[PDB]
């Protein structure tokens, strides 16, 4: 993340570390939305340019984290993978159209102070918060500036950071890049006239974009880590993965199992 | 509506965050 605060202790309880076995590697960020399930991007797991396609015995998520430079007892949860899901539709191709994947843990976790679900947004909730303007929240332990090659380096911070970000108009979205942006996702940053800065970055992909309801005082999910051009490079935005426009596909799969 | 969105540390206790009265006023500003 970039231009970011060290994250406070439980203050994004629902925030998931997606992990290699083989080797030892973070992978993503991704979130917890019930004690079976987590919620993250599919390019995390299937990027065939790349040749990456991961199983379920080759990765391993970990909740209720908050550094990094140390394993955190009594603290930090491991689950194992069950089953994978990823959207059929999904387009690696050009994109990045409904960059969406599911997680069913092998096992529950046990809620505490350090380890507790997120809300996913119905309608109502999605037409009152996703405005251009208002200030949504990234987390994630991914880099902290640009950097030259397409994935995680050296850049790291030590502790999970936290940014906010302002909804942008679709227009401006979509004369940002000249990539063919969809509506199942959603950009956010600030404006060049606007000069406040941050974006998310390489190692945060999967992670939530969150927003509080200024009524009922729950934080809802709008956004997932998704893509974007370089890292909070002027007159470019991070592009989220809308997660309202595709509870259609969750509600599917968590009542399917 | 569960137990979600609402934060044992924070919610649950009456508490703010550090950041989020900048989320806040995104619904006035
Ligand atoms: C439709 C996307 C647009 N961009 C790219 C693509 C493929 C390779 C590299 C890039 S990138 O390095 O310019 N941008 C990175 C970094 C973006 C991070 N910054 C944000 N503000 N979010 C990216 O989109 N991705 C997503 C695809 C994976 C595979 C690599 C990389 C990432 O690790 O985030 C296809
Ligand atoms: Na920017």
């Amino acid at each position: 993340i970039v231009e970011g605060s060290d994250a406070e202790i439980g203050m994004s309880p629902w925030q998931v570390m997606l992990f290699r076995k083989s080797p030892q590697e973070l992978l993503c960020g991704a979130s917890l939305i019930s004690d079976r399930w987590v919620l993250t991007a599919a390019h995390c797991l299937l990027y065939p340019p790349w040749d990456k396609n991961f199983t379920e015995n080759d990765l391993l998520v970990r909740i209720g984290k908050h550094s990094r430079t140390r394993y955190e007892r009594n603290i930090e949860k491991i689950s194992m993978l069950e089953k994978i899901y990823i959207h059929p539709r999904y387009n690696w191709r050009e994109n990045l159209d409904r960059d969406i994947a599911l997680m069913k843990l092998k096992k529950p976790v046990a809620f505490s102070d350090y380890i507790h679900p997120v809300c996913l947004p119905d309608r109502e909730t999605a037409a009152s918060l996703l405005q251009a303007g208002y200030k949504g929240r990234v987390t994630g332990w991914g880099n902290l500036k640009e950097t030259w090659t397409a994935n995680v380096g050296k850049g790291q911070p030590s502790v999970l950071q936290v940014v906010n970000l302002p909804i942008v108009e679709r227009p401006v979205c979509k004369d940002s890049t000249r990539i063919r942006i969809t509506d199942n996702m959603f950009c956010a940053g600030y404006k060049p006239d606007e000069g406040k800065r941050g974006d998310a970055c390489e190692g945060d992909a999967g992670g939530p974009f969150v927003m509080k309801s200024p009524f009922n005082n729950r934080w809802y999910q709008m956004g997932i880590v998704s893509w974007g051009e370089g890292c909070d490079r002027d007159g470019k935005y991070g592009f989220y993965t809308h997660v309202f426009r595709l509870k259609k596909w969750i509600q599917k799969v968590i009542d399917q199992f | 509506e569960a137990d979600c969105g609402l934060r044992p540390l924070f919610e649950k206790k009456s508490l703010e965050d550090k950041t989020e009265r900048e989320l806040l006023e995104s619904y006035i500003d």
